[PDB]
């Protein structure tokens, strides 16, 4: 038995089970924050950021001049956003033969892996997570191909002239396998090879291994996966919760008995109340619009988002807000209401066409892909950056938000930041670990040690015993187990 | 410092016992391997001496895959290969599922190719093998090898055909291969039908085998079958004349069930199929143009767009009837615009044959003109065509086509009228039907649209021969010019070679007369290179001595290194420059391309609406014409009247492909700007983007008007 593990980002998962006979990868996905160094992609041609000083080397050995471009302290790449990757070195991606999935927010990598590089394998995915994940790809494939700026950079992609750059390009990691993002045909192939499954419903693999789902309570068909044999036993739970929040809600008792828990997907704010961050949302928005500025809360067209507007509403009637139109700018707008609902707000396909008509101050707009880099967001953060009244309010985690606003400074917004992570928290997780008495713990390295930015707390730190044996980014572990 | 740490690392597998890292240190062999210009070779051996007395499964695995990676590096040495060859046969017996998909793509890589074991067979025993990966990378290895250009033997069809009810996906779609090229291998050979006592030749097994293979429970064999079917010719027509039989319902119907079944996909494919089996036997693709028309009522677009090209491709092949051009012809009230795009090219080669099929075809394409006017530059083109093939059933159209004299701005009018005047332009004598009025008309067509009325009652191409001998001097490079430009608006068919020499001694010209002189002695090379069609190697030289000659004028450090690069690039010119920097330019054998901007047509009064700062969607339909390959060298530029420029890349899948040298673009623009106060014109236009780096205009700019209204 051996765990190739690839993706060393914390939260958005990917890892290789290697078995006796198959070679499983559990939940492939796409580390999606390498847009960070990168500048955005605005719709029309932005004056503030197409005459920025040309930073320039001190040497000045090479034309640099062209490439990495210079904003309030901060050096960027100039090209598309070349997206990161799962490394794909370590294993042959031709043997793997079963790619499982858990949620949408994980899948955004499939394009890569099983059309790019000679991939024979049949994934399994819950229905509502192959539609959701649809949709993202969608809004992706439709974000970054709308304008298309492939003039490229190269030169900087080096090691030796990486070494010569600050931060927070020389945090960089593996810059030598960053990519432009995939096309249309490739995913709407890709997802194709889809065989929907649905809960408890026993799947087979070569007379030899069996798999089969269980809601997980994070999102809609989110699912935490079982892959169990004749004398093993893995419970793959990655990215649950445990608030009883629309999803059928979890069953932590199947997991029992289990051999190897690979825990992935908790938190990334562990000191932050998801029910007071909520409410700190609702507050800087009505105090915000209650003034006459407006508000631009970036957030995927999918999953928290549907939390948030629920909470919106039952804010809407406790507090008089009545006269605000509530928006939902993006290019998966109706299936994404559809599908929200089959299993005020006024949804709109694009900024262009018929929204220019409805556009009444003040007022609320969610937009597209909140990494502040392309989309729509960024034709509004480059509209309302210049007036103290308006708003930013970041609802996202995934991408650091100090370094995703600064490629618009000086800006003179507010720009809140309460995130709402309805994820398993680290006393939750404790107590589940405790209920559910899992023989070993896989966490990846972000864990196991308590977090950078907070070094005093001891108590984040995810605590079980036998100690939870970690990885880092690229590895391969052997959980100590003999036939 | 390779071979050292190699061995360092070698000892410490040697003495490390963890099999993980023991994989690591094997993935470390396996990276370094790869260095370029170093002797691994020496440690063949050790890796050998390695696998001797491994215990574990994925070391062995990706041992030989260094093995084979290395193998591939240096497939001369057959010393080395046979050694390969026989330590992987000794390996191949395996338990492990890996190993073995190992050793066979090894021995698929690094067989013998000479007709000393017979790896063929030993290969071929593992279509029976336990777990049905190893049989679909045996297939896969039995592919490899054929490829190699080993001839195969007769035997693996036999052996083969027993995989086709096996419940697996990948080995059927593999095993449909295996059929395929086995059957073009030994396509005539007699095989009897086990069932009877009949005996048929090996190629109508291998037929009918895919056909009852198109009716497998899964999709992705159907799509291979359907496809692989595509090209298999030497099969008799009868049997491929019972494929479509709809009455008689697997080897025989197999068309009728594709051209219906759930996923278009396999519908698409076999419609490739139908187009390559009708392009090579006519016989059959008249018997097949029944269920081809019928393809066009498929509920979506795509089948629909490719069987139109499909079915024009076979234009001759086949014989319309007056139903199907009814069926065919309803079909321009589709909204789609590259439905209708490809429908006017189909048009233009129909082998129609009653005088009321050309009636109706006008009636329809004047239909469709009245309901979509922005077609107009493509159904006149169209027409063209129409009146330039069948003249005998136009004939009797002319008097009442001809009809009070309508004006010459009806675009119903025009085009009548060029579809007569392609028709007596083959038949002299409708000239003499031609009212006075029809005449001016004619006229007016003539010098306006020469491009598209043809010249009425080749002396042209041997007075080109002698305008270009003539100039082997400014007056007559002036007088050549005009003459050339003169016959290029004079005859269309030759205005490529017309306008190639003519911009030739425009470029001659200028430089012989001679600061912007040279700019334009640029630009003019810029454009006789990247913006035609047909280049020779001579003409190459002689376009890249006239920008030596320009950055020499233009001197008066640089040059030496470009001459230089000159001299290293056309080390096969120099006995062919002699007493160069007059330079000889023959005119070979040519279509100069452009862009026809459509839509919108911007002189509408009618205004686009945009509110105090925000997004505006400008949709640009534009079509090329024998542009090569648009996806990289076009863009569109969009200039505010202030002096900034956007240069938008257009992306690949808005190039749409109707036909022949006809290419079609739509795309989406964005409009928008800092606040604008009062309502104004931006212009819109199209570039040829060229790296030899530069940008060439080439089409009419289009001013769009945009109107402000602050938002509520």
């Amino acid at each position: 038995m051996k765990l190739y593990c690839l993706s060393g980002h914390p939260t958005l998962p990917c890892n290789v089970l290697k078995f006796k006979s198959t070679t499983i990868m559990l939940d492939c996905g796409l580390d999606m924050t390498s847009t960070l160094n990168f500048l955005p992609l605005p719709l029309v041609q932005s004056p503030r950021l197409s005459n920025l000083p040309g930073w320039s080397l001190k040497d000045g050995n090479a034309f640099l001049d062209k490439e990495l471009k210079e904003c309030s302290g901060h050096v960027f790449v100039d090209s598309v956003p070349e997206f990161c990757l799962p490394e794909t070195e370590l294993i042959d991606l031709s043997t793997v033969d079963v790619i499982l999935i858990s949620n949408y927010h994980c899948m955004m990598a499939l394009p890569y892996i099983t059309e790019h590089t000679g991939f024979t394998g049949t994934v399994y995915a819950t229905e509502p997570t192959v539609q959701i994940g649809r949709l993202l790809m969608e809004e992706l494939v439709n974000f970054i191909e709308r304008v298309p700026k492939a003039q490229s950079a190269s030169l900087w992609k080096n090691k030796d002239i990486q070494r010569l750059l600050p931060s927070p390009l020389k945090d960089a990691v593996e810059v030598s396998t960053w990519r432009r993002c995939y096309t249309m045909q490739e995913v709407n192939s890709a997802l194709s090879k889809i065989q929907l499954v649905g809960y408890s419903q026993k799947i087979e693999l070569f007379g030899a291994v069996q798999v089969t789902p269980l809601s997980s309570g994070y999102a809609l068909g989110s699912s935490n996966w079982i892959i169990q044999s004749h004398y093993e036993k893995v419970s793959y739970v990655s990215g649950s919760s445990l608030l009883t929040t629309h999803p059928q809600p979890m069953d932590q008792a199947s997991l029992k008995n289990s051999d190897v828990l690979v825990l992935t997907g908790l938190t990334q704010i562990p000191t932050a109340n998801p029910d007071g961050m909520v409410g700190e949302f609702c507050s800087n928005l009505a105090l915000t619009v209650r003034n006459g500025g407006n508000v631009l809360v970036p957030c995927y067209p999918s999953g928290v988002i549907y939390d948030l507007l629920e909470c919106l509403y039952q804010y809407i009637d406790s507090a008089g807000l009545s006269s605000v139109p509530l928006y939902f700018i993006s290019p998966v707008a109706n299936s994404s209401l559809e599908f929200s609902q089959i299993f005020k707000l006024k949804h709109y396909p694009s900024i262009h066409g018929d929204f220019s008509n409805d556009f009444r101050q003040p007022c609320v707009v969610f937009t597209g892909h909140p990494s502040l880099r392309f989309g729509d967001v960024v034709h509004f953060m480059e509209l309302w950056g210049k007036s103290s009244l308006n708003t930013v309010i970041f609802t996202e985690p995934d991408f650091s938000y100090l370094e995703a606003l600064a490629p618009y400074q000086p800006l003179a917004m507010k720009c809140i930041y309460c995130p709402i992570d309805t994820r398993l928290n680290f006393i939750q997780v404790s107590k589940l670990l405790k209920e559910v008495q899992p023989l070993h713990v896989v966490c990846p390295e972000q864990y196991t040690q308590p977090p950078p930015a907070q070094s005093h707390r001891m108590d984040l730190m995810i605590d079980c015993q036998p100690p939870a044996m970690s990885y880092r980014r690229a590895e391969v572990l052997a959980l100590p187990f003999k036939r | 410092s390779v071979e050292g740490v190699v061995r360092i690392l070698l000892e410490h597998y040697y003495k490390e016992n963890d099999p993980s890292v023991r994989l690591k240190i094997a993935s470390l062999l396996g990276l370094l391997s790869k260095t370029a210009g170093f002797s691994p070779d020496c440690i063949m051996d050790d890796a050998i001496n390695i696998l001797q007395n491994e215990k574990s499964h994925q070391v062995l695995a990706q041992l030989l895959d260094t093995l084979l990676a290395i193998g591939t590096k240096l497939p001369e040495n057959q010393a080395i290969q046979m050694r390969l060859v026989d330590v992987a046969c000794k390996h191949l017996t395996d338990t492990s599922h890996g190993v073995r998909n190992k050793c066979l793509q090894l021995l698929g890589n690094l067989g013998s190719l000479e007709k000393a074991r017979d790896v063929q067979k030993i290969i071929g025993d593992y279509f029976s093998d336990q777990d049905p990966r190893v049989r679909t990378a045996a297939i896969k290895a039995m592919l490899q090898l054929h490829e190699r250009g080993l001839k195969l033997h007769q035997t693996i069809y036999n052996q083969a055909c027993k995989l086709l009810s096996d419940d697996y996906e990948q080995v059927r779609s593999a095993a449909v291969q295996l059929i395929w090229v086995v059957s073009q291998l030994y396509p005539e050979s007699i095989v009897p039908i086990p069932s009877s006592n009949e005996e048929i030749r090996l190629v109508d097994d291998a037929f009918g085998k895919i056909c009852h293979m198109v009716s497998d429970g899964s999709w992705v064999v159907r799509v291979q079958a359907a496809k692989l079917l595509g090209s298999m010719e030497q099969v008799s027509s009868h049997f491929l004349e019972q494929t479509l039989d709809k009455k008689l319902m697997g080897a025989c119907g197999a068309f009728v069930h594709g051209l219906e079944d759930e996923m278009y996909e396999v519908r698409i494919a076999a419609v490739e199929a139908l187009c390559m089996l009708a392009q090579s036997s006519p016989s059959f693709a008249e018997k097949c143009l029944d269920f081809l028309v019928d393809m066009f009522n498929d509920e979506i677009e795509e089948v629909r767009l490719q069987s139109i090209h499909t079915m024009r491709k076979i234009s001759n092949n086949i014989t319309l009837r007056e139903d199907q051009l009814d069926t065919v012809l309803a079909v321009l009230e589709d909204s789609s615009r590259d439905i209708r795009e490809a429908l006017h090219e189909l048009l233009c080669c129909t082998n129609v044959s009653t005088k009321e099929g050309i009636h109706l075809a006008l009636v329809e394409l004047l239909k469709n003109l009245t309901k979509y006017p922005t077609d107009r530059d493509s159904i006149w083109k169209c027409l063209k065509f129409l009146g330039s093939r069948h003249p005998t059933l136009v004939l009797p159209l002319v008097p009442e086509l001809l009809s009070a004299e309508p004006d010459m701005d009806d675009p119903a009018y025009i085009a009548v009228l060029v579809l007569i005047f392609n028709a007596a332009k083959t038949c002299p004598t409708m000239p003499a039907l031609f009212s006075d009025h029809t005449f001016r008309h004619y006229a007016y067509l003539r010098d306006s649209l020469s491009h598209l009325v043809p010249a009425l009652r080749d002396p042209s191409q041997q007075f080109l021969q002698q305008s270009l001998e003539r100039v082997y001097a400014q007056e007559l490079l002036e007088f050549t010019i005009r003459d050339l430009q003169r016959l290029g608006e004079l005859q269309s068919e030759l205005a490529g070679v017309a306008d190639f020499s003519a911009t030739y001694l425009r470029c001659q010209l200028l430089l012989i007369k001679a600061s912007a002189a040279a700019k334009q002695i640029m630009e003019e090379t810029y454009k006789m290179e990247f913006m035609y069609s047909g280049v020779e190697n001579k003409q190459v030289v002689i376009i890249h001595h006239m920008r030596l000659q320009a950055k020499a004028l233009q001197l008066i450090e640089k040059f030496l290194q470009e001459v230089d690069f000159f001299q290293r690039y056309f080390i096969a010119d120099l006995p062919h420059l002699q007493d160069s920097f007059f330079l000889h330019l023959p005119l070979p054998e040519i279509h100069k391309a452009s862009a026809t901007i459509i839509e919108p047509a911007g002189e509408s009064d009618n205004p686009l609406r945009f509110t105090s700062g925000l997004v505006v969607a400008l949709d640009v339909d534009a079509t090329l014409e024998h542009v090569q390959d648009p996806q990289n060298t076009v863009k569109v530029q969009v200039l505010y009247p202030d002096g900034q420029a956007q240069m938008i890349h257009p992306k690949p899948a808005d190039f749409r492909n109707p036909g022949p040298g006809r290419h079609r673009l739509i795309t989406q623009v964005y409009l928008s700007h800092t606040a604008w106060t009062e309502a104004c014109q931006v212009e819109v236009r199209l570039l040829l983007a060229y790296n030899s780096e530069g940008t060439i205009p080439f089409s009419k700019p289009v001013k769009v008007y945009i109107m402000p209204k602050p938002a509520r």
